[PDB]
């Protein structure tokens, strides 16, 4: 005893739309997207040396 | 090996990006259903637009 049925939202398509106001932005495993390296730099007298 | 230089072999695990679907859905729900209906005294007009 399982009455045949159709999904009411499938029979009549109530195209209310999508509640998409917020973007999503899938992010990489690493939090900073590992790439080229950089050198630490400190000022010694007036210029910048590595 | 002769004329066998068209391989596209990678190393390690597959590259990918996380998206955290559960919090994405939940935060979109709260924004679009509660934050948008906040009283006008808690909403700001964006810059460089006229109302």
């Amino acid at each position: 005893q399982a009455m045949d049925s159709y999904d009411p939202e499938v029979r009549v398509i109530d195209n209310v739309g999508v509640e998409d106001e917020m973007p999503n932005y899938c992010f990489p495993l690493s939090g900073v997207q590992i790439g080229n390296r950089s050198h630490e730099v400190q000022r010694n007298q007036q210029q910048w040396q590595n | 090996v002769a004329n066998s230089d068209n391989n596209y072999i990678g190393k390690g695990n597959l590259p990918a990006m996380e998206i955290n679907l559960a919090a994405n859905l939940w935060r979109s729900f709260l924004y679009s259903n509660v934050a948008l209906y906040l009283p006008d005294n808690l909403k700001f007009t964006p810059h460089n637009i006229q109302l």
